Protein backbone atom coordinates (compact mmCIF):
# COMPACT_ATOMS: atom_id res chain seq x y z
CA UNK A 1 0.00 0.00 0.00
CA UNK A 2 0.78 3.67 -0.21
CA UNK A 3 1.88 3.98 3.57
CA UNK A 4 3.98 1.29 2.54
CA UNK A 5 5.65 3.06 -0.45
CA UNK A 6 6.60 5.71 1.48
CA UNK A 7 7.85 3.74 4.86
CA UNK A 8 10.22 1.84 2.05
CA UNK A 9 11.34 4.78 0.31
CA UNK A 10 11.83 6.51 3.46
CA UNK A 11 13.88 3.96 4.42
CA UNK A 12 15.80 3.94 2.04
CA UNK A 13 16.52 7.52 2.38
CA UNK A 14 17.47 6.77 5.99
CA UNK A 15 19.80 4.13 4.12
CA UNK A 16 21.69 6.44 2.10
CA UNK A 17 21.95 9.34 4.41
CA UNK A 18 23.64 6.97 6.72
CA UNK A 19 26.29 6.12 3.80
CA UNK A 20 28.30 8.09 5.12
CA UNK A 21 27.39 8.18 8.81
CA UNK A 22 30.94 7.18 11.86
CA UNK A 23 31.12 3.71 12.74
CA UNK A 24 28.94 3.35 14.89
CA UNK A 25 30.48 0.07 16.35
CA UNK A 26 31.46 -3.42 14.70
CA UNK A 27 30.36 -7.28 15.02
CA UNK A 28 31.97 -10.80 14.27
CA UNK A 29 28.96 -12.92 13.11
CA UNK A 30 29.15 -15.88 14.98
CA UNK A 31 26.37 -17.52 11.66
CA UNK A 32 25.29 -17.15 8.53
CA UNK A 33 22.59 -14.83 7.34
CA UNK A 34 20.90 -14.56 3.83
CA UNK A 35 19.16 -11.02 3.72
CA UNK A 36 18.64 -11.40 0.36
CA UNK A 37 15.43 -14.09 1.21
CA UNK A 38 14.63 -12.40 4.05
CA UNK A 39 11.27 -10.51 3.13
CA UNK A 40 11.13 -8.20 6.26
CA UNK A 41 13.88 -6.38 5.24
CA UNK A 42 12.69 -2.77 5.46
CA UNK A 43 13.38 -2.28 1.90
CA UNK A 44 13.31 -5.46 -0.24
CA UNK A 45 16.63 -6.26 -2.37
CA UNK A 46 18.80 -4.35 1.03
CA UNK A 47 19.57 -7.43 3.20
CA UNK A 48 23.07 -7.89 4.27
CA UNK A 49 24.21 -11.34 3.19
CA UNK A 50 27.58 -13.04 5.33
CA UNK A 51 29.05 -16.13 6.41
CA UNK A 52 29.81 -16.82 9.81
CA UNK A 53 32.78 -15.33 11.31
CA UNK A 54 32.47 -12.27 8.82
CA UNK A 55 32.66 -8.73 9.95
CA UNK A 56 30.41 -5.87 10.17
CA UNK A 57 30.43 -1.95 10.65
CA UNK A 58 27.30 -0.82 12.54
CA UNK A 59 26.69 2.79 11.38
CA UNK A 60 22.88 3.32 12.88
CA UNK A 61 19.73 1.30 14.17
CA UNK A 62 16.27 1.55 12.29
CA UNK A 63 14.52 -0.09 14.88
CA UNK A 64 14.68 -3.63 17.39
CA UNK A 65 15.09 -5.83 14.49
CA UNK A 66 17.08 -3.76 11.91
CA UNK A 67 20.39 -1.73 11.70
CA UNK A 68 21.92 -0.06 9.13
CA UNK A 69 25.99 -0.86 8.28
CA UNK A 70 27.64 -3.45 6.12
CA UNK A 71 29.79 -5.64 5.51
CA UNK A 72 33.81 -4.79 5.72
CA UNK A 73 35.09 -6.54 3.03
CA UNK A 74 35.81 -3.69 -0.22
CA UNK A 75 32.64 -2.88 -2.63
CA UNK A 76 30.61 -3.47 1.14
CA UNK A 77 28.01 -1.19 0.43
CA UNK A 78 25.65 -0.19 3.17
CA UNK A 79 22.63 -2.40 4.27
CA UNK A 80 20.40 -3.33 6.74
CA UNK A 81 21.32 -5.51 8.98
CA UNK A 82 19.43 -8.46 10.98
CA UNK A 83 19.81 -7.29 15.24
CA UNK A 84 20.33 -10.04 17.52
CA UNK A 85 16.16 -10.11 17.91
CA UNK A 86 15.73 -10.74 14.73
CA UNK A 87 18.49 -13.53 14.25
CA UNK A 88 17.04 -14.93 17.29
CA UNK A 89 13.27 -15.20 15.55
CA UNK A 90 14.79 -16.44 12.44
CA UNK A 91 16.59 -19.02 14.08
CA UNK A 92 13.47 -20.20 16.00
CA UNK A 93 11.34 -20.21 12.66
CA UNK A 94 13.83 -22.39 11.33
CA UNK A 95 13.82 -24.73 15.08
CA UNK A 96 9.84 -25.21 14.67
CA UNK A 97 10.69 -26.81 11.20
CA UNK A 98 13.02 -29.96 12.25
CA UNK A 99 9.88 -31.37 12.49
CA UNK A 100 23.45 -19.95 24.42
CA UNK A 101 25.85 -18.47 22.00
CA UNK A 102 24.84 -14.69 20.46
CA UNK A 103 25.05 -14.01 17.06
CA UNK A 104 26.91 -11.07 17.47
CA UNK A 105 30.65 -10.56 19.81
CA UNK A 106 31.04 -6.96 19.98
CA UNK A 107 34.55 -5.72 18.48
CA UNK A 108 36.94 -3.33 18.02
CA UNK A 109 36.30 -1.27 14.83
CA UNK A 110 39.53 -1.66 13.75
CA UNK A 111 40.98 -5.39 14.13
CA UNK A 112 43.95 -5.48 16.90
CA UNK A 113 47.03 -6.24 14.32
CA UNK A 114 48.85 -9.16 16.31
CA UNK A 115 52.25 -10.36 15.88
CA UNK A 116 53.07 -14.33 16.69
CA UNK A 117 56.21 -16.33 15.67
CA UNK A 118 58.96 -17.41 14.62
CA UNK A 119 59.25 -18.57 18.07
CA UNK A 120 58.86 -16.93 21.97
CA UNK A 121 58.87 -13.35 22.57
CA UNK A 122 60.96 -12.33 25.37
CA UNK A 123 64.32 -13.85 23.57
CA UNK A 124 66.11 -11.80 20.93
CA UNK A 125 65.73 -13.69 17.59
CA UNK A 126 61.58 -13.17 18.10
CA UNK A 127 61.87 -10.04 19.56
CA UNK A 128 64.04 -8.39 16.89
CA UNK A 129 62.57 -9.71 13.79
CA UNK A 130 59.21 -8.21 15.11
CA UNK A 131 60.83 -4.86 16.26
CA UNK A 132 61.76 -4.95 12.71
CA UNK A 133 58.24 -5.27 11.28
CA UNK A 134 56.86 -2.66 14.01
CA UNK A 135 59.72 -0.08 12.71
CA UNK A 136 58.39 -0.69 9.07
CA UNK A 137 55.01 -0.18 9.83
CA UNK A 138 55.32 2.96 11.94
CA UNK A 139 57.19 4.33 8.91
CA UNK A 140 54.65 2.67 5.99
CA UNK A 141 51.27 3.80 7.30
CA UNK A 142 52.80 6.41 9.40
CA UNK A 143 49.82 9.03 9.85
CA UNK A 144 47.04 6.86 10.22
CA UNK A 145 48.78 4.21 12.47
CA UNK A 146 48.99 3.42 16.08
CA UNK A 147 51.43 0.65 17.61
CA UNK A 148 51.60 -0.26 21.25
CA UNK A 149 52.29 -2.48 24.05
CA UNK A 150 50.81 -4.14 26.14
CA UNK A 151 52.43 -6.17 28.91
CA UNK A 152 49.25 -7.28 30.49
CA UNK A 153 48.07 -10.61 29.62
CA UNK A 154 45.27 -10.31 26.84
CA UNK A 155 44.51 -13.98 27.09
CA UNK A 156 42.51 -13.68 30.11
CA UNK A 157 40.14 -11.60 28.66
CA UNK A 158 45.15 -9.40 37.61
CA UNK A 159 42.14 -8.70 36.05
CA UNK A 160 41.31 -4.93 36.31
CA UNK A 161 44.91 -4.24 34.18
CA UNK A 162 43.69 -6.81 31.33
CA UNK A 163 40.30 -5.08 31.59
CA UNK A 164 41.44 -1.88 31.22
CA UNK A 165 43.33 -2.53 28.30
CA UNK A 166 40.95 -4.29 26.55
CA UNK A 167 39.18 -0.66 26.69
CA UNK A 168 41.90 0.53 25.89
CA UNK A 169 42.20 -1.04 22.52
CA UNK A 170 38.33 -0.42 21.88
CA UNK A 171 39.11 3.33 22.22
CA UNK A 172 42.34 3.20 20.03
CA UNK A 173 39.88 1.19 17.05
CA UNK A 174 37.21 4.18 17.06
CA UNK A 175 38.61 6.17 15.05
CA UNK A 176 39.14 3.55 12.31
CA UNK A 177 43.09 3.90 12.16
CA UNK A 178 45.24 1.24 12.29
CA UNK A 179 45.80 -0.85 15.45
CA UNK A 180 48.69 -2.62 16.39
CA UNK A 181 49.56 -4.27 19.10
CA UNK A 182 53.07 -5.48 20.71
CA UNK A 183 51.40 -7.81 23.19
CA UNK A 184 54.59 -9.44 24.94
CA UNK A 185 52.00 -12.96 25.97
CA UNK A 186 50.54 -13.65 23.32
CA UNK A 187 52.90 -16.13 21.28
CA UNK A 188 50.09 -18.57 19.84
CA UNK A 189 46.86 -17.83 17.92
CA UNK A 190 45.06 -19.64 20.24
CA UNK A 191 45.92 -17.41 23.01
CA UNK A 192 43.43 -14.78 21.45
CA UNK A 193 40.96 -16.99 19.99
CA UNK A 194 38.32 -16.93 22.97
CA UNK A 195 38.63 -13.12 23.42
CA UNK A 196 36.82 -10.79 21.22
CA UNK A 197 39.44 -8.38 20.00
CA UNK A 198 39.17 -10.21 16.78
CA UNK A 199 42.84 -9.70 16.13
CA UNK A 200 44.60 -9.95 12.68
CA UNK A 201 46.91 -12.55 13.68
CA UNK A 202 50.42 -12.11 11.49
CA UNK A 203 52.70 -14.76 12.10
CA UNK A 204 56.51 -14.23 11.31
CA UNK A 205 57.35 -17.57 10.12
CA UNK A 206 60.66 -19.00 9.49
CA UNK A 207 61.09 -21.30 6.37
CA UNK A 208 62.66 -24.38 8.50
CA UNK A 209 64.14 -25.67 12.10
CA UNK A 210 67.54 -25.77 10.86
CA UNK A 211 67.54 -21.84 9.61
CA UNK A 212 66.22 -20.57 13.44
CA UNK A 213 68.60 -23.08 14.85
CA UNK A 214 70.94 -20.99 13.56
CA UNK A 215 69.44 -17.66 13.92
CA UNK A 216 69.81 -18.39 17.75
CA UNK A 217 72.92 -19.42 17.21
CA UNK A 218 74.29 -16.29 15.76
CA UNK A 219 72.57 -14.19 19.45
CA UNK A 220 75.00 -16.28 21.66
CA UNK A 221 75.70 -18.89 24.41
CA UNK A 222 73.02 -16.83 27.00
CA UNK A 223 70.37 -17.20 24.05
CA UNK A 224 71.55 -20.73 22.78
CA UNK A 225 70.83 -21.97 26.41
CA UNK A 226 67.00 -21.48 25.75
CA UNK A 227 67.58 -23.16 22.95
CA UNK A 228 64.55 -25.82 23.68
CA UNK A 229 61.74 -23.71 25.06
CA UNK A 230 62.12 -21.43 21.72
CA UNK A 231 62.23 -24.36 19.17
CA UNK A 232 58.98 -25.84 21.00
CA UNK A 233 57.19 -22.66 20.96
CA UNK A 234 58.62 -22.93 17.07
CA UNK A 235 57.23 -26.40 16.54
CA UNK A 236 53.88 -25.40 18.20
CA UNK A 237 53.34 -22.03 15.91
CA UNK A 238 54.62 -24.26 12.34
CA UNK A 239 52.41 -27.45 13.78
CA UNK A 240 49.27 -24.94 13.40
CA UNK A 241 46.63 -24.88 10.65
CA UNK A 242 46.56 -22.07 8.10
CA UNK A 243 43.23 -20.61 9.18
CA UNK A 244 44.63 -19.91 12.30
CA UNK A 245 46.38 -16.91 11.00
CA UNK A 246 45.61 -14.17 8.99
CA UNK A 247 48.92 -13.38 7.62
CA UNK A 248 51.70 -15.62 7.23
CA UNK A 249 55.41 -13.77 6.88
CA UNK A 250 57.19 -16.39 4.52
CA UNK A 251 59.76 -14.65 2.86
CA UNK A 252 63.13 -14.95 3.67
CA UNK A 253 64.08 -10.96 3.02
CA UNK A 254 62.51 -8.28 5.15
CA UNK A 255 61.43 -6.23 2.67
CA UNK A 256 59.49 -8.53 0.76
CA UNK A 257 58.28 -9.77 4.23
CA UNK A 258 56.85 -5.98 4.46
CA UNK A 259 55.58 -5.57 1.15
CA UNK A 260 53.78 -8.56 2.14
CA UNK A 261 52.23 -7.39 5.55
CA UNK A 262 51.76 -3.90 4.10
CA UNK A 263 49.36 -4.95 1.31
CA UNK A 264 47.35 -6.77 3.17
CA UNK A 265 46.80 -3.89 5.17
CA UNK A 266 46.24 -1.87 2.71
CA UNK A 267 43.43 -3.86 1.84
CA UNK A 268 42.26 -4.02 4.91
CA UNK A 269 42.23 0.39 5.17
CA UNK A 270 39.82 0.23 2.11
CA UNK A 271 37.54 -2.67 3.33
CA UNK A 272 36.97 -0.07 6.62
CA UNK A 273 36.96 2.60 4.64
CA UNK B 1 74.21 -34.52 -0.24
CA UNK B 2 71.18 -32.33 -1.64
CA UNK B 3 73.05 -29.61 -2.65
CA UNK B 4 69.89 -27.63 -3.31
CA UNK B 5 68.95 -27.55 0.69
CA UNK B 6 72.35 -26.44 1.31
CA UNK B 7 72.19 -23.49 -1.22
CA UNK B 8 68.23 -22.80 0.85
CA UNK B 9 70.24 -22.57 4.18
CA UNK B 10 72.38 -19.78 3.31
CA UNK B 11 69.45 -17.95 1.21
CA UNK B 12 67.25 -18.12 4.16
CA UNK B 13 69.95 -17.80 6.94
CA UNK B 14 71.70 -14.80 4.88
CA UNK B 15 68.13 -12.97 4.52
CA UNK B 16 67.04 -13.65 8.24
CA UNK B 17 70.24 -12.11 9.79
CA UNK B 18 70.23 -9.18 7.60
CA UNK B 19 66.34 -8.78 8.80
CA UNK B 20 67.87 -9.16 12.56
CA UNK B 21 70.93 -6.72 11.29
CA UNK B 22 68.09 -4.50 10.73
CA UNK B 23 66.43 -4.29 13.51
CA UNK B 24 69.80 -3.66 15.66
CA UNK B 25 69.26 -0.09 13.98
Amino acid sequence: ESARREVESQAQQQLERAKHKPVAFAVRTNVSYCGVLDEECPVQGSGVNFEAKDFLHIKEKYSNDWWIGRLVKEGGDIAFIPSPQRLESIRLKQEQKARHVPPYDVVPSMRPVVLVGPSLKGYEVTDMMQKALFDFLKHRFDGRISITRVTADLSLASIAEVQSEIERIFELAKSLQLVVLDADTINHPAQLAKTSLAPIIVFVKVSSPKVLQRLIRSRGKSQMKHLTVQMMAYDKLVQCPPESFDVILDENQLDDACEHLAEYLEVYWRATH
Amino acid sequence: QKLREKQQLEEDLKGYLDWITQAED
